[PDB]
């Protein structure tokens, strides 16, 4: 259920930024560059020290298991 | 500029960007830090500033077009991984 | 004969030339959606019914 939640929510931004994307309503200019701090988000997956963290802690569950 | 891949800029490419000396970079991005815009750090030992955050800035529609490119790339992979737990699972989920 | 051979060509009062080692790359979160096959496998055990 959480999943297709932010598959809906997304697509609902997609729809609009999509359709203030291409030439129909104005360009609002808040929402554009309050949206760009979520795009800084998103750490790097491929990271050295998280990976090794991850194993870490999921051979720690994988004990109990 | 740089897409968040190699954030971290080394103070050469500052000191020949910003054309100021070698020594004076350091408290340059002091002031950055003293006012908010700029949320990094500093490692002195390799002389590279360590970057976290910029504060955002005015965008135009090519820029607009490449946010909803990578939007997209991201809109795909959750409903291609909700196929995966959903196919994995028939009688547990029910 | 064992001048012309393979790589590390000798001769000139020291044998030089293509040099032979190893980079090793790796990610190792790749097999991350396989773990979730398992531990999905895991739960796929503990409830169908005996």
């Amino acid at each position: 259920h959480g999943l297709k939640g932010l598959n809906s929510k997304l697509l609902d931004i997609r729809s609009y930024l999509e359709k203030v994307a291409t030439g129909k309503l104005p360009i609002n200019h808040q929402i554009i560059y309050q949206l760009q701090d979520v795009f800084n988000l998103l750490p790097d997956v491929s990271l050295q020290e998280f990976v090794k963290a991850f194993y870490l802690k999921t051979n720690d569950q994988m004990v109990v298991v | 500029t740089r897409p968040a891949n190699h954030r971290q800029l080394t103070f050469e490419e500052i000191a020949k960007s910003a054309k100021i000396t070698v020594n004076e970079v350091e408290l340059l991005v002091m002031k950055a830090l003293s006012v908010g815009l700029v949320k990094g750090s500093i490692d002195e030992v390799d002389k590279r500033v360590h970057m976290t955050w910029v504060q955002p800035r005015v965008l135009d529609l090519q820029q607009i077009k490449g946010m909803k490119d990578r939007l997209e790339f991201w809109c795909t992979d959750v409903k291609s991984m909700e196929m995966l737990v959903e196919h994995q699972a028939h009688d547990i989920l029910t | 004969d064992y001048a012309k051979k393979r790589g590390w060509v000798l001769g000139p009062n020291n044998y030089y030339s293509f040099a032979s080692q190893q980079q090793k790359p790796e990610d190792t979160t790749i097999p991350s959606t396989e773990l979730a096959k398992q531990v999905i496998e895991y739960a796929r055990q503990l409830e169908m019914i005996v």
